[PDB]
């Protein structure tokens, strides 16, 4: 069974926590307790194959970004719909995990997290994936940790960038 | 920024790091304040210091971290083992004095998760012994929690290797009786995925695992070494296991229950220097040893355990 280093980057209330905690437990975390770096650890099938995740599930703000970018195999960047500063702010980790990889062939997807909240949308859809495709077509996924939309999608297609 | 932490880790591996506002001096209960665990979650569990060879259950005011910095002096107070393989960690585990009264109670999904966690780590390491029934039951409840619905094209032939049987069978069982257990696991497999009345929600199937453990001698033991000494006088290490329902020992080797005793069923005595303890069991003209440095811990458990009772 084949070992999957998944990281889950992004600023501080995007819902990291909860993405991880309802794709690996199944529950949905309503407290927002900021994260100091929990790790996860999940058996899935994806393509037919018993897949081990370990998912690292990251402070908002530093410390050991250089480190989990060094480890890491695949990337999830999440930003809230819900709030602007969060999606700008992943420019910086996406140049920063390819400085480090020292490569622009990484598993990476873009995740505008909190689809539920539509009314409170600040970050539209279209400039989701406007920014994916300047991303060498990034992939790109609009998910809730509540409503348990585009969840598994998240870490599913992280391995499968990872296996090609 | 400057602050300490821990990672407090799980039987799966998986592990939450919680900051130290009192550096070494934090305590067990400021720990588990630093969890992302309700009260109803909290009350179930404790933090243990474990390395391969030995685990302890904390108390609410001991400082753990203390207790790693002391932890070649505790294996050589508690053990016969060399320090150089034994650096310990933290573990959110069972409060070994949880009642199974209480266990019965819980709805929490987090807290069944984690118990259910805790569970199948013991069941895979082989600390449960139970009938080849009982086994079969538990694979097939883990077959549906890890592998989701059988499907007759995926699972029916080539499927449990021994790949996919060491996640669901006693590690002691693996090799030589699981294989012939293959078909009877996956007919209760394809039996709980096509029955309608079986609940497939985690924490409905995960409680299910729990239900068929409960009813195991061992379930949520503290184990303990020790040596006993046949009647000629042959050395065999033993695991004690200590929980709510008696006294358990289990051959080290190869984890076979060499008695099983309930409280009301036995006595103990401590030895003189706390280095070995003797069980008579009450009304069955039987008696036995058990030398461990551990000896103390383990009267101290039982005496603890019993008086829970009421
Ligand atoms: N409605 C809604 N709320 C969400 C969603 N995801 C997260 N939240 C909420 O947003 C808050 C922050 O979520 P959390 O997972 O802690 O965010 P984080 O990215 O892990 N924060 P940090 O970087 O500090 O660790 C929580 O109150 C949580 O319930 C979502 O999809 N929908
Ligand atoms: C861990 C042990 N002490 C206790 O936890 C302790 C606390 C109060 C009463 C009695 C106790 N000793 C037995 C145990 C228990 O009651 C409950 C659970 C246990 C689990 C595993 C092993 C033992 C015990 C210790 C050892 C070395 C240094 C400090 C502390
Ligand atoms: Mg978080």
């Amino acid at each position: 069974m084949r070992e999957y280093k998944l990281v889950v980057l992004g600023s501080g209330g995007v819902g990291k926590s909860a993405l991880t905690v309802q794709f690996v437990q199944g529950i949905f975390v309503e407290k927002y307790d900021p994260t100091i770096e929990d790790s996860y650890r999940k058996q899935v099938e994806v393509d037919a194959q018993q897949c081990m995740l370990e998912i690292l599930d990251t402070a908002g703000t530093e410390a050991m970004r250089d480190l989990y970018m060094k480890n890491g195999q695949g990337f999830a960047l999440v930003y809230s719909i819900t709030a602007q500063s969060t999606f700008n702010d992943l420019q910086d980790l996406r140049e920063q995990i390819l400085r480090v990889k020292d490569t622009d062939d990484v598993p990476m997807i873009l995740v505008g997290n909190k689809c539920d909240l539509e009314d409170e949308r600040v970050v539209g859809k279209e400039q989701g994936q406007n920014l994916a495709r300047q991303w060498n077509n990034c992939a790109f996924l609009e998910s809730s940790a509540k409503s348990k939309i585009n969840v598994n999608e998240i870490f599913y297609d992280l391995v499968r960038q990872i296996n090609r | 920024k400057p602050y300490e932490k821990v990672r407090i880790y799980r039987m799966d591996g998986s592990y939450r790091s919680v900051e130290l506002k009192h550096g070494n001096n934090t305590t067990v209960q400021q720990i588990m304040e630093g969890m992302r665990l309700s009260q109803e979650t909290q009350q179930y569990f404790t933090i243990w210091i474990c390395s391969e060879n030995l685990s302890l259950q904390l108390k609410p005011y001991h400082k753990p971290l203390q207790h790693v910095r002391d932890w070649p002096e505790i294996l050589a107070e508690l053990t016969n083992l060399d320090p150089q393989r034994e650096t310990p960690q933290l573990f959110l585990r069972r409060d070994v004095r949880l009642p199974l009264e209480v266990e019965k109670q819980i709805e929490d999904p987090l807290a069944i998760l984690i118990l259910f966690d805790e569970a199948r780590y013991n069941l895979l390491k082989g600390f449960y012994t139970a009938p080849d029934a009982k086994l079969i039951t538990l694979a097939s409840l883990l077959l549906q929690i890890v592998y989701g619905n059988y499907e007759s094209k995926k699972h029916k032939q080539g499927f449990l290797n021994e790949e996919n049987l060491k996640s669901i069978v006693p590690v002691t069982k693996l090799k030589s009786k699981a294989p012939h257990w293959t078909n009877r696991i996956l007919h209760e497999y394809k039996n709980l995925s096509t029955s309608e009345g079986v609940s497939k929600e985690m924490h409905h199937l995960q409680r299910m695992f729990l239900q068929n453990c409960w009813e195991i001698p061992t379930y949520g033991a503290a184990f303990f070494t020790g040596q006993i000494f046949t009647k000629n006088h042959k050395v065999i290490p033993v695991y004690v296991g200590v929980n709510i329902k008696g006294l358990h020992l289990l051959n080290m080797e190869t984890k076979a229950l060499l008695i099983s005793l309930k409280y009301g069923c036995f006595m103990w005595q401590l030895g003189d220097t706390d280095t070995c303890f003797q069980i008579h069991s009450m009304e069955n003209k039987m008696s036995f040893i058990v030398h461990t440095k551990q000896a103390g811990l383990v009267v101290k458990l039982l005496m603890k355990l019993n008086g829970q009772l009421m």
